[PDB]
RNA sequence: AUGGGGAAGCUCCGUUUCAAAGGCCUGAUUUUAUGCAGGCCACCAUCGAAAGGGAAUCCGGUUAAGAUUCCGGAACCUGGA
RNA sequence: UUGUGACGGCCCGUGAAAAUCCACAGGAAGGAAUAGUUUUCAUGCCAGGUCGUACUGAUAACCGCAGCAGGUCUCCAAGGU
RNA sequence: UUACUUAUUCAAUGAAGCGGAGCUGGAAUUCAUUUUCCACGUUCUAGCAUUCAAGGUCCCAUUCGGGGCUGAUCCGGGUUG
């Protein structure tokens, strides 16, 4: 019967329903593994001589790390690798463009333990 | 030859106005349905200093009439007008120094300001400092108020058309000498680039009309047709006369 | 009692702020509702030839009602009912093999504009009803000149939408009678004497008669008071 | 700083006086009597308007 | 950029413009959800400063070469529960 | 020398904006008692990612064909005369 | 020369009050039937005006209270010039 009742002289765009897509097919078929597992986060080691220095006083792993690990990744890879608690992490790209972690452990572990569990003394 | 100044001037790259000291555009209030039935009442907040504007604006604040709000307005601030002064706009107004009154309201002989060409349009005329418009008459058929413009001028502008009684503030201005090159450097500094002027004779012919000779000399006529053309128009354009004339405001 | 209080707000001018008013006349409207309102009103101002306006001239609503009822008795067959009707003939044919014509002839209305056009070409429409509402007028423009010239009654019925409702569609723009069942051959000789005596003969009238030209209700109130002003001596 | 008021009490951005941390004493008492003055002057307007067109 | 308008076109203008231009509070809240008869509003994208504006760290020690960044001590801010 | 304060002079020149943070007006809503509210009071718990960071900054690390008498922004600034 | 508005053109607003009609009492030349206009609540002051609005009619299961009408006239949907 009656128009309706508008106290304001505008006009916006009605909220219409939006639906939630619902594929016939999928997109790539195969969820992508992990892109950064521990295995890949973790490359290596650094041996260098400040390197174990900062292993044998500073209670610190010295890491290659993978350049697109950030501190999160780099605390997680080391704890599921090592079975260690670390205490803190700290990351430089090196001038070679490869990424350097210094992980500090907790005082429960051993970083010269731990390095020579790894490998290298 | 070449682009020359007047002609360069309006691509607008250096010759924009330096705006960013001013303080907003001075508008009158719009012309809702309180201007044009009754009045409203706004307070004088402050009055201000606007940069490469001889006349001091006044902010003044009014209630906004259908919602919880104030709205504060820029107005070009008229002599004798202070802060907490209470301004009344609309067609019940009554004849005050900063009252915004239509031409068909007011009578005639009264000094008005920031008057509008076509009612709604904020402002148009006599807005410079000390500048004002006189009212002569009324032509209440066909609504059309006759004023007198600050040029002298005879204007027809629709009774409806909104303006502020008084005069604008910083009258005699232009009544001291600058007496310095930098007096005129700091004034133009905030209105645009437009000083120094270097003249077309001292020139060359590539740069100017008035460029080139053995001597400063325009050679030519410096009253210029209406009918020329850009690069052409450099000099006294359709000028009806020349010369020092002993006259008076003729108007 | 004692503790309530009489406030009332004053709606002046400069007093209160307004209370929330009906703002309907002033909704900005989207482009297309403009549009949409705009074409109406140039339709309306500018005068329209015959032809146009001979149109909107519809019939009244008794006797639209009846002409559809009739034409609902005569709607076509539904999808379901043509399916069965097409197994019906297929086992009748695979039976008792009669030539097809085992199923009854249909009585349907006649719709589709060109078969009909073609029908009152042939004369066999006995009655057409022509929408009002064809987006491009010049569809069924020529329509009742074609059924005068052919002495066929015709009528300017509201609603293609109402004409596709009836042929079974979303818009039909044309209907047309060309056989009656015999029970109801009076029905619709008693319908198409209105309908002719309300078309048909008023050819020459509506063919000489010019539509449109009105104005707003505002222009309308400016003459008014002009012409009062004016004759007032 | 302007966030550095956001680590402080509420007690150290205002007064214990209405208008507290935004408007100074004067001011406030000034809008105060200005409010009682202005409103007693409506109702005494309002009768003089009331008596008057009772007159007339 | 967009809307829109030019231009054969590469593209030009335009930045709130003749646009139907969104995100933001608390309930709905596991007969179905994050739907909705809950509510508030109505900004004009964005980029643009390592000297403008800005949340918060200092001292001592330590290297061949890093440190207001490491270590020891002592704090501060932001966001969460 | 630097910072700050209260002042005074100058201008037809009166000497950014925004993010952001707080506050006030108002009073929506909600709230009792072996317990409600207060996380703008104190204490207590957790986390803080990414990229830069070395060195010169110039009569040898920059530009000028060079380890070129050139050019290239800035902070600190002892004693005597 | 001039009239119409609907083409085209200019301007403003968050398209908010346009055109006309009228609850209401009169300033007020009405031949017994009002053309106008005002009553349609703002002018000594740097105050405040917001919660479908208070009140007033009508009704309810009446539990965080409310639901119509009116306050806040009606008609034409030409936003206005």
């Amino acid at each position: 019967k009656a128009l309706k009742v508008r106290t304001s002289a505008t006009f916006r765009l009605p909220k219409t329903l939006k639906l939630a897509r619902a594929p016939k097919y999928a997109s790539k078929a195969v969820p992508h593994y992990n892109r950064l597992d521990s295995y890949k986060v973790i490359e290596q080691p650094i041996t260098s001589e400040t390197a174990m220095k900062k292993v044998e006083d500073g209670n610190i792993l010295v890491f290659q790390v993978s350049m697109k690990a950030n501190k999160y990744q780099i605390k997680k890879a080391v704890k599921e690798l090592y079975e260690v608690d670390v205490l803190k992490v700290n990351t430089l790209v090196r001038p070679n463009g490869t990424k350097k972690a210094y992980v500090r452990l907790t005082a429960d572990y051993d970083a010269l333990d731990i390095a020579n569990r790894i490998g290298y003394i | 030859g070449r682009v020359i100044r007047n002609q360069r001037k309006g691509a607008g790259s250096i010759f924009t106005s330096h705006t960013r000291l001013r303080q907003g555009a001075a508008k009158l209030r719009t012309l809702d349905y309180a201007e044009r039935h009754g009045y409203i009442r706004g307070i004088v907040k402050q009055i201000v200093h606007d940069s490469g504007r001889g006349a001091p604006l006044a902010k003044v604040v009014f209630r906004d009439p259908y919602k919880y709000r104030l709205r504060e307005e820029i107005f070009i601030a008229n002599e004798g007008v202070h802060t907490g002064q209470f301004i009344y706009a609309g067609k019940k107004a009554s004849l005050n120094v900063g009252n915004v009154l239509p031409l068909g309201s007011v009578p005639e002989g009264t000094i008005v300001s920031n008057v509008e060409e076509k009612p709604g349009d904020r402002g148009a005329l006599a807005r410079a400092s000390g500048n004002y418009v006189i009212i002569i008459g009324h032509n209440p058929d066909e609504n059309k108020t006759r004023v007198r413009l600050p040029s002298g001028a005879k204007k027809v502008i629709s009774s409806d058309a909104r303006g502020v009684i008084g005069v604008i503030a910083g009258g005699g201005r232009v009544d001291k000498p600058l007496l310095k090159a930098g007096r005129a450097f700091h004034k133009y500094r905030l209105k645009r680039n437009s000083w120094p002027k270097t003249r077309g004779v001292a020139m060359n012919p590539v740069d100017h009309p008035h460029g080139g000779g053995n001597h400063q000399h325009i050679g030519k006529a410096s009253t210029i047709s209406r009918g020329a053309v850009s690069g052409q128009k450099a000099g006294l354009i359709a000028a009806r006369r020349t010369g020092l004339l002993r006259g008076s405001q003729k108007t | 009692n004692p503790l309530t209080h009489s406030t009332p707000k004053n709606f002046g001018i400069g007093q209160a702020v307004q209370p929330k008013r009906n703002l309907s006349r002033y909704v900005k409207w989207p482009e297309y509702v403009r549009v949409q309102r705009q074409k109406k009103i140039l339709s309306i101002r500018l005068k329209v030839p015959p032809t146009i306006a001979q149109f909107q001239y519809t019939l009244d609503r008794n006797t639209a009602a009846e002409t559809f009822k009739l034409f609902n008795k005569y709607r076509p067959e539904t999808a379901a009912e043509k399916k069965e009707r097409l197994t019906k003939e297929a086992a009748a044919v695979a039976e008792g093999k009669s030539k097809q014509d085992a199923s009854p002839k249909p009585y349907a209305v006649k719709y589709g504009l060109n078969h009909v056009v073609a029908l009152i070409e042939n004369k066999k429409a006995k009655l057409v009803l022509i929408a009002n509402d064809v987006d491009p007028i010049e569809l069924v423009v020529f329509l009742p000149a074609l059924c005068k010239k052919m002495g066929v009654p015709y009528a300017i019925v509201k609603g293609k939408a109402r004409l596709g409702t009836l042929v079974n569609q979303k818009t039909s723009a044309v209907a047309a009678l060309t056989e009656v069942r015999a029970e109801d051959e009076a029905a619709l000789a008693k319908l198409v004497s209105t309908i002719d005596a309300n078309f048909a003969d008023k050819y020459d009238e509506v063919k000489k008669h010019w539509g449109g030209g009105i104005l707003g209700n505002k222009a309308q109130a400016k003459m008014d008071k002009r012409a009062k002003n004016s004759d007032s001596a | 700083r302007p966030r550095q008021y956001a680590t402080v009490s509420k007690t150290h951005k205002t007064v214990s006086r209405a208008y507290g941390g935004s408007r100074c004493a004067n001011c406030v008492k000034e809008r105060i009597i200005r409010a009682f003055l202005i409103e007693e002057q409506k109702i005494v307007k309002k009768v003089v308007k009331e008596q008057t067109e009772a007159a007339k």
